[PDB]
């Protein structure tokens, strides 16, 4: 069995990687991105708990390991994950293939394979193995489908298009090797004879021909663009829904500018695919016509067209990796560069206050000198590359010229003949140059049709539950938790065993310590997650049971770190809801006291907001949360003052506001400081995810508890 | 085995490599 | 006098450009950067205040008229400044020059010079006149310097490097246009008497010049990319350590990225200027050489060559503009996706809460749609463009073969003479052909050259003081504030007449409402900005006559919104200040509490720490500033609880710290929450930019103030 | 002039790339 290693697609999976290069070893193929779901790769990184659970699941018998310095012993079996420490910066997981008597084989996730001195590695590597086996359970199999024949289904509707490009492209190379006989019957035919009639008619004949190519050019110059479009926003269109419609889990997995990386991948995808359709439909057939009429032609003539040929496509093909490992190596430097000079831009106040310019300059210069030198070594190649195809090139033009009037001289061929070769060389080299510079397209096309496909085949949010909301119409009712367990990722638990009780239209308070807890307490009664060990009980009925639509439209969540998209004010104030009349609009954004701000605005309800309400201050940002909540008219309503500065003009639009709720609905409420919850009827502690004690402020200060000791160290 | 046995802690503890790229 | 329009650098400055438009317009030439400081160009925008001012400054008299839908009166000053509306979006100004019967002249700064009906503009425009005159103190001048000269500077070191390219491309060229005579000899001498000996030795002459001729590309190929790499290096360095040097109200005006776009602009100024340099020194020549050639051998079809050659240049500069115009319009529409895609990404939580999954979609298909559209319409222009190139190259090259033959039968040149003529394009087309292809290169340039060189020409923060450090060494003593107004712009003042006393030794607290004025009047004594109004005293000796490195060296200032940059801890904590003991740092870290957590690092004191202090928690990185702090042993330590959650863990820790001082040195708290203060001499109140009361918590409680009421407020 | 006239205030109002 040869050595297998999965290349990391994103910046953080690494052990995800590496199980997967293991399973792949053993003859298991999984999609990486289910793996990452698997390990549960959080935005820190995987830790190793993550990998074994992950490899126990797939059925691996596994162990993790403190490395010995002596790893020399023959009974450790191999494949093995070892995590080593990437030049003194980040810990890192690499994938140990053979330990020989002194080289050891390492198949790095990160840059292909590599093989270090055993003293070497020994320095590199923290130590921490990971050692898997099979053990009945595990199964060979492909799970995995091959994306860029998903891909190529967006191709099908578009069947008239390829084929009027295919003959716009066929028609244009036979007007092109019919035109490029023109030399060959001026200067063997017309100049000889000196014919003036003929030659002004043979002139006009070979310019409209001309005339006619550049017109069937600009044709399909226009179909390739438009059909080059239509497939790049289909599959551009067709990814951003799948991604909304993943469940939260994802969304916490992965980074922002991780998930649209995919956008500018997706238009590197569409390329290879048009590139492979078209290329392969239009250049397989040229380049053997072409080579058909050259070898027809002259023999020798053609065998050195070959050769120059075969020698480009050795150059490209040597030199097609090292400009790839230059041109990572520059990117990687050049992104330590600019990370650098915003880092040094951000607190140039602390630069300026410790007197440090001279310091942080010296750094930078450092920086820029590693830039160069990376930049100088990819300048390099690339000159070497232009130099060899340039002398290939040039001594292929030469030597043929030199064979040509040999052949001439001999009285093998004609005169013009061999200008006319000279001529069709050009329609034989181009498409087979074309051919050859393919294989670098397709295998970063490859990579991101595989990278993009893995999350297009991740299970949608909806998929995931069974409902019978037909059962349950209402949500309004006592709300209580059983034995609710929860833990993001494979780490340590956030909430440990839970029991709550919140009765029907009571503003009920959850204070703590940890603001992530807390926080995680609501986003899980929405049922953006789902606890592993418990349940939680609304009016009596599972929420498993209840209509995600419903549950999510009947509560309001208020977070104190609001989001606000660029838009108009009144479209931004009842987004999701269309068909909402002005008049509630009005009504609910008084209870907020939007007015006093929104009156100021140069359109009352049509005002345009900067981007994350950079013009908006946050007291009247808050207000715009508050009337968004109020305006779903929910029966929860889950307040949030975590993070928060508390400015105390806000607390008395928010009681304001909690007065002119005026129902029946249940109101949660998340504030840190004790001063703004005493009126509150039962205050729930949060405890190092336990709720120790719950009740009333008087009956908690009362009996003296954790409560006493944080409202005596309050005030 | 034959090597040092770790607590499931410290299997906690170990944590992966991120690396820099393009943004 | 012709209109003249200042074109945008950086995306907020609208008003400084049309002022300077003016300014130019009138004959006084001003450096834009110069006129961004005068106005007062926040990161939010212009005031029109900012602009009469800025005016008023510059000798302009001028007012501000509310708009009248009534304009077309004729007694008003031409031009004026009128304040549009982009598409119901954002404010912008805008330059009126001439209102016709019912056209408006408008050179928009945005884009050049546009046109609009009477009745089109009136609904566009707020409407918001600014109306100047210049009054005698206005003087006609040219202030601003040829900055593109200036750069030109960095290529007298590098005098060598450019005369031995210019000789080897000199010598590429001589031998190119040596090695086109080979088809001459080969139809007319070797083919036609049959010479073999002489043609096997003719065909390896011809190889050795061109196998000397890739031999001298390869050399200039590599002194081209060193004297690129030197140039770009040079300017960037240059540039780097200019923005540095400079005052934090330069820091303050813009944004980080609008900084560090210069940074990516240094490239295309040195790539315009070596490339520009080269291509005068190399091609000027080159064409020259070639057209004399062609010259000599036919009249006729030189002639021909030299319409192709005009042909093509009127084609590239009548396509030049609206190709740009296009690119513009791109990039906008895909800066507005790019930022729409982000927005949706990053408030997901909210989408999925209210269930407006489709909407979003939607709103993001018109977005793809749009640019879809801009895409096509920059790809239909350079399909028109190549087109009518290819047309014209072709043409060009078959009425060329036509005369040729023509000229041959008549017998005014020999067959090979055609072939050889046909050769020499080659060495006459591209030449001109890249000097036409440079104008587009240039004039973005000199846009650079011009924005990077202003900022070049800025008042560094050393030069702009004067001191008498050997009359002051020491700063211990009481510090006062004198009548200290402070405006950050040309906008309202945060702080009116101030009136301070903090005596040597003593924790007094500075507590207040509004964090910007409380967080302002820190930034202020450590002298990063100057007050307008009023002076700060410390010691009984102004501040502005005391050295700034001893300033900044003797106070430290701990902000709650700390910055860490990626290094090492040890080296992280120290740094600015070399050549210090690890034996004090050690000392100062555990008065921070920073071991408890620094122990527990994979590594004791060189961890490789995360961007920001990514990894680390911000109860952790706090110890860190405090450590930092500490470490520098200051006469002054302003602390900040400034945008805090204050979680009471780090409390205990700074008052720890605060304890551990030891010394004579001031310390000035400045915390909103009244619970930490209670303990310290003297509270200031800070209310709406004013001091009410100043004294004891006790006193102050006794004399039942506003701080009575806020108190009362709190508990 | 000819036209109505602002407050110093309202000069400050005015604002340019803001909303």
């Amino acid at each position: 069995k040869k050595y297998v290693c999965v290349r990391q697609y994103d910046l953080t999976d690494a052990g995800a990687a590496c199980l997967s290069s293991i399973a792949q070893y053993y003859g298991l193929k999984m999609s990486l991105a289910k793996i990452r779901e698997m390990t549960g790769t959080d935005t820190q990184g995987t830790n190793a708990y993550g990998l074994i659970h992950a490899a126990k699941q797939l059925g691996f018998s596994a162990k993790g390991v403190k490395a010995s310095k002596e790893d020399l012993l023959k009974d450790f079996r191999l494949p093995a994950i070892a995590n080593v420490i990437v030049d003194n910066r980040l810990a890192h997981f690499v994938v140990i293939y053979s330990i020989k008597n002194r080289i050891i084989t390492v198949a790095d996730p990160g840059k292909g394979i590599v093989r270090y001195s055993m003293d070497d590695f020994c320095s590199i590597w923290t130590g921490g193995l990971v050692l898997l086996e099979p053990g009945e359970a595990f199964q060979k199999g492909d799970y995995t489908q091959n994306m860029m024949v998903k891909f190529a289904g967006f191709l099908k509707p578009l069947k008239k298009t390829v084929l009027c490009i295919f003959l716009a492209s066929l028609l244009y190379t036979a007007l092109g090797i019919a035109g490029s006989f023109y030399i060959k019957f001026l200067f063997d035919d017309l100049i000889k004879f000196e014919k003036l009639n003929d030659l002004h008619i043979i002139s006009a004949g070979f310019a409209v021909i001309f005339l006619l190519q550049i017109f069937l050019n600009y044709y399909r110059s226009i179909l390739v663009t438009k059909l080059g479009m239509s497939i790049d926003k289909s599959i551009m269109m067709e990814y951003y829904s799948h991604v909304l419609k993943l469940p939260m889990n994802f969304f916490n997995s992965r980074k922002v500018g991780e998930i649209i990386s995919r956008f500018m991948d997706a238009s590197k995808i569409r390329q290879a695919i048009s590139g492979a359709t078209l290329t392969i439909m239009i250049d397989t057939i040229m380049a053997v016509i072409g080579g058909i009429l050259l070898y027809i032609q002259n023999s020798s003539l053609f065998f050195i067209s070959f050769i120059i040929i075969l020698l480009y496509g050795i150059i490209v093909t040597v030199f097609n990796k090292p400009i790839q490992n230059a041109n990572r190596q520059i990117m990687e430097d050049n992104a330590k560069l600019t990370s650098a000079l915003v880092e040094s831009v951000k607190g140039i106040e602390t630069i300026k206050s410790f007197g440090a310019e001279e310091q942080t300059e010296k750094s930078t210069r450092d920086k820029i000198e590693t830039v160069m030198k990376s930049s100088f070594k990819e300048g390099m190649l690339y000159i070497n590359l232009s130099s060899l195809t340039g002398i290939v090139a040039g001594l292929g033009g030469i030597v043929i010229l030199w064979a040509g009037a040999y052949n001439v001289i001999k009285g093998n061929m004609s005169g013009g003949q061999l200008l006319a070769f000279n001529a069709l060389l050009a329609y034989f080299l181009t498409p087979v140059k074309n051919l050859i510079d393919l294989q670098p397209l397709i295998q970063t096309a490859v990579v991101a049709s595989n990278r993009l496909g893995e999350i297009l085949e991740l299970a949608t949010e909806k998929e995931l539950r069974e409902d019978s909301d037909d059962f349950v119409i209402s949500l309004k009712g006592d709300i209580e938790f059983r034995n609710v367990d929860f833990r993001y990722g494979l780490r340590k638990p956030v909430l440990k065993n839970i029991n709550l009780t919140i009765p029907k239209g009571k503003t009920v308070a959850i204070v703590g310590e940890s603001g992530s807890g807390k926080t995680t307490l609501a986003k899980l009664l929405m049922n953006f997650y789902s606890p592993e060990k418990g349940d939680i009980l609304i009016n009596g009925h599972s929420i498993k049971n209840i209509s995600l639509e419903l549950i999510r439209k009947k509560i309001a969540f208020v977070s104190q770190d609001v989001f606000i998209f660029s838009g108009t004010v009144k479209e931004n104030l009842c987004l999701g809801n269309e068909n909402v009349d002005m008049d509630e609009i009005i009504k609910a954004a008084k209870m907020a006291n939007a007015h006093d701000f929104i009156e100021k605005l140069p359109l009352k309800y049509d005002t345009f907001l900067n981007e994350s309400g950079a013009n908006l201050s946050e007291g009247q940002k808050q207000r715009l949360a508050i009337a968004r909540a109020l305006l779903k008219k929910p029966d929860i309503l889950i307040l949030d003052e975590a993070t928060s500065n508390l400015d105390s003009i806000t607390e008395n639009h928010i009681k304001d506001a909690i007065y002119g709720l005026e129902d029946d609905v249940t109101v949660i409420i998340i504030a840190h400081r004790l001063s703004t919850i005493v009126n509150c009827d039962k205050i729930y502690l949060l405890k190092d995810g336990e709720i120790v004690e719950s009740g009333s402020h008087t009956e908690l200060i009362a009996l003296k508890g954790c409560y006493f000791k944080m409202w005596k160290q309050t005030e | 085995n034959i090597g040092r046995e770790l607590t499931d802690e410290e299997l906690m503890e170990m944590t992966g490599g991120s690396t820099f790229s393009i943004q």
